[PDB]
């Protein structure tokens, strides 16, 4: 019982302590995102406009 | 003489089956303390997988 649960714990808790990283890297990324798409569209305004 | 050979046998027989029992009790519990430290190495193991 400790051995297998013990195992299946320990793999579930990898899947999500990665998950949470390449989610929190999605956070950041999705700022620096942010960020391109707002100077982006800010510079090309001007040339619309 | 097959009388007194029948009741060796018999006896002979009785004793190595009382000894086989309790040979493969001892079997039985070696097989526990062999579980148990089994279990402490499956923590371990679980731990560092």
């Amino acid at each position: 019982a400790v051995e297998s649960t013990g195992n299946a714990k320990a793999e579930a808790e990898s899947r999500a302590e990665a998950a949470r990283i390449e989610g929190e890297g999605s956070v950041l990324q999705a700022k620096l995102k942010a960020q391109a798409l707002a100077i982006e569209t800010e510079a090309e305004l001007e040339r619309v406009k | 003489t097959n009388s007194q050979e029948a009741a060796a046998k018999h006896e002979a027989q009785r004793l190595e089956q009382e000894a086989r029992g309790r040979l493969e009790r001892q079997k039985i519990l070696d097989q526990s303390e062999a579980e148990k430290a089994r279990k402490e190495l499956l923590e371990l193991e679980a731990m560092s997988m």
